[PDB]
């Protein structure tokens, strides 16, 4: 829900 | 409505809490880190960034003057997503669902 | 092949590590934490640069080909799991092209 984990998830969404 | 602290408490305790638990809320819970996510023109297109994490801490710390100012931040968050992305994108389908739920719950103020 | 492995660590891996596209590949994909229930079903051999780094640092590779194979597994995993035109595939393709430019200069 934050930091790398959120960013990774966010990246994979695109 | 004069007691604007009460409507803001409702936005935090009922509206935001309900949206936070939605399965599609997570992309909007942190600011968009455009460099790390390689979105090179994001801050050029989006001039007023907004996210639910920022709205939450603003509600918790008595930032807003009234409920409409908070509602304005929600609408900015949704429109930013619609402007920067293309129609039919996965993240846009998620934003549309949150906005529909959001507008559904603010009717009950 | 002490010399080739030293090059894979200090030149090849370090160059990719410093690129701004390195961060999605610097630790294993934790499919539970990332809410990716299908990841381990599709990707049977997970691999990342953080794992490659520890294997080089701890002399777990016997030759350069073993290390190069792990790099290729990492890239293919990304291509298999994601779609062409995904943001992460653009990053992986650039990192792989960069990787191949440094593998050309591998010592003998």
């Amino acid at each position: 829900w934050k930091n790398w984990c959120w960013l990774k998830r966010k990246l994979l969404l695109r | 409505p004069k007691r604007q602290t009460n409507q803001l408490q409702y936005l935090l305790r009922v509206v935001l809490k309900t949206l936070w638990k939605h399965q599609f809320a997570w992309p909007f819970q942190q600011p968009v880190d455009a460099v790390k996510l390689n979105l090179p023109d994001y801050y050029k297109i989006i001039k007023t960034p907004m996210d639910m994490g920022t709205i939450k801490k603003r509600l918790e710390n008595n930032y807003y003057w009234n409920a409409q100012e908070c509602i304005q931040d929600f609408n900015t968050m949704f429109t930013n997503c619609y402007i920067y992305n293309k129609p039919g994108d996965d993240i846009v389908l998620m934003a549309e669902a949150l906005e529909k739920l959001f507008l559904q719950k603010i009717n009950e103020l």
